[PDB]
């Protein structure tokens, strides 16, 4: 339901909690999924300096 | 206090003893246990435990 | 049908707590009501006895029980003629009208297909059976072809069939192999594994379970967790110190279904112990894996003593390999077992040709054997030579 | 397929093992 029916920018905010969540599950597959997920709506909607830095 | 941290705290525990573990290894082996242990620095039962487990 | 056989499989044997039977009581009286479980309902005296196989008031009158739910009354009695009539009669009747109006075909079809369902849920695996053999012919793709499987794959686990169910679904992918994914696939393979787990096929139940994925769950079939403890228990016993460290300690997924469910304790507590080479702990471990996992689950009571004496023979056969020797006082002491108790575990290992030791007792060394430059050109190929003459004379001397 | 099967061996059930967890607080 977050995926252009919400928020846009929304997005990165959810995969970045998202990605922490399987990296303290030692899960390499969903959080570097989920990241890449993030990096490459990073050209389409846009964060604050806090979010894109981190 | 960082899980992360730690994560490469025991990496580097063992390789700085690689490198030591390198140094004994290097000359002639089927020396006595007692004197590895005091070329290295630690006690018997961890420098068995660690060597074994590599 | 799988969580009724998965509860009330805590009524067979029970060492530890009676709530155990008691809480597993209260899904079996739920589901009871919905689905008519009278074939495995009585099949729960008639499997195994003198725990609570005793106690019907059908078949034989007799009462011993530690659970007292298992006994017939006047309200299944009533209910069992009201399914029939509700869930068979009265959809039977509209499709016997389809079938005389000659109304469509793949839709006749899927209608005693979706029949068929319910004679699942009132235990009729006769009728279930007969339903879809009319709809087999008129069955093209894979919507038709899994659904005759579905029912096949009930006989397993609510019927407790591991005979003519593994023989159906070789014959089903035989027939029309597309596949689907991983789920579809798996109904295949991760089966296929649960079937061998009681002829005990060691390695082979193990072959496809590992490459399964962590997120099948086929409900009735089977749950989440269900496939989660098949696959990550199986394959530590299985895999060796090799496989274990790049995909049963380290895995996407297997991690996660013990983070999610901590009742496993498996993957966990027992190979961080191996890896770090502890086995002072390590021990214990296998008492919660036995009694709260092994024991509870059904398909893992086949070997029952099979599987902590095969970890017990593999866990002094790593500390062998990283040591010429051995102490006494630093096995039968540190370790948390006794003199008498290590002689007896791996006294009769070392004659069963599973591994290679020596043994002393005044000074109390363990040797580690080791083939040194016999490896398999000592014995394996001098067996080689025997192994492939009989084989080669056999079909040479009948000639024709 | 020899001494494995139905032989088996009649311990190292529980009384065995169950013992050793007191051994541990005796050292």
């Amino acid at each position: 339901e977050f995926k252009k029916l919400d928020d846009k920018p929304s997005l990165v905010d959810v995969h970045l909690l998202e990605s922490k969540v399987y990296h303290k599950l030692r899960n390499l597959a969903k959080s570097k999924a989920s990241l890449t997920a993030a990096r490459t709506a990073a050209n389409s909607i846009y964060c604050p300096t806090q979010t894109v830095a981190e | 206090g960082d899980e992360l941290t730690r994560s490469h705290f025991n990496a580097l525990y063992d390789t700085l003893l690689e490198s030591n573990l390198c140094k004994i290894i290097e000359p002639f082996e089927c020396v006595e246990i007692s004197h590895i242990s005091k070329i290295i620095g630690l006690d018997t039962q961890q420098v068995e435990g660690k060597l074994s487990q590599m | 049908n799988y969580e009724v056989s998965e509860k009330a499989f805590l009524l067979t044997q029970s060492k530890v707590s009676i709530e155990q039977r008691k809480e597993a009581a209260e899904f079996v009286l739920a589901k009871i009501k919905e689905e008519e479980m009278a074939p495995y309902y009585k099949y729960l005296c008639e499997e195994y006895l003198v725990n609570n196989g005793q106690s019907d008031l059908e078949h034989d009158e007799k009462s011993d029980s530690l659970n007292e739910w298992i006994k017939f009354d006047q309200e299944l009695y009533n209910e069992l003629c009201k399914k029939n009539e509700s869930k068979i009669k009265e959809l039977n009747e509209k499709i016997q009208k389809l079938e005389e109006d000659d109304e469509g075909e793949l839709e006749q079809a899927q209608a005693w297909i979706n029949l068929g369902e319910y004679y699942a849920q009132i235990g009729d695996k006769d009728n279930a059976e007969k339903t879809l053999g009319k709809s087999l012919s008129k069955a093209i793709s894979t919507g038709a072809k899994i659904d005759v499987m579905l029912t096949i794959a009930r006989l397993g686990f609510f019927y407790n069939d591991q005979l003519y169910v593994k023989e159906k679904l070789e014959a089903v992918n035989s027939m029309i192999e597309k596949g689907g994914d991983w789920e579809r696939r798996n109904r295949y393979k991760t089966y296929y594994g649960i079937h061998c787990l009681a002829v005990r096929n060691f390695k082979e139940a193990a072959k496809l379970l590992v490459d399964s994925l962590a997120t099948f769950t086929s409900i009735e079939l089977t749950s989440y967790e269900s496939i989660a403890t098949y696959a990550s228990v199986t394959g530590l016993f299985t895999l060796e110190r090799t496989d274990l460290k790049s995909k049963v300690i380290d895995s996407p997924e297997l991690l996660s279904l013990i983070s999610t469910t901590a009742a496993l304790q498996s993957i966990s507590s027992l190979t961080i112990s191996l890896y770090a080479s502890d086995y002072a702990s390590y021990f214990p471990y296998l008492l919660e894996t036995y009694a709260n996992v092994l024991i509870p689950c059904k398909y893992l009571n086949r070997h029952a003593d099979f599987f902590v004496r095969e970890m017990r023979r593999k866990v002094y056969a790593q500390l062998l390999e990283s040591y010429k020797t051995l102490s006494l006082k630093s096995m039968a002491s540190a370790f948390g077992v006794s003199v008498a108790f290590l002689d007896n575990d791996l006294g009769k290992f070392i004659p069963n040709k599973q591994l290679n030791c020596v043994i002393d007792r005044v000074n109390g060394i363990v040797e580690t054997n080791r083939p040194d430059n016999k490896n398999a050109q000592y014995h394996l190929l001098v067996k080689q030579g025997d192994g492939l003459l009989t084989k080669l004379q056999k079909y040479g001397a009948a000639v024709r | 397929e020899n001494w494995d099967d139905v032989e088996v061996d009649d311990d190292f059930t529980n009384e065995l093992k169950a013992e050793l967890d007191r051994y541990k607080r005796e050292n």
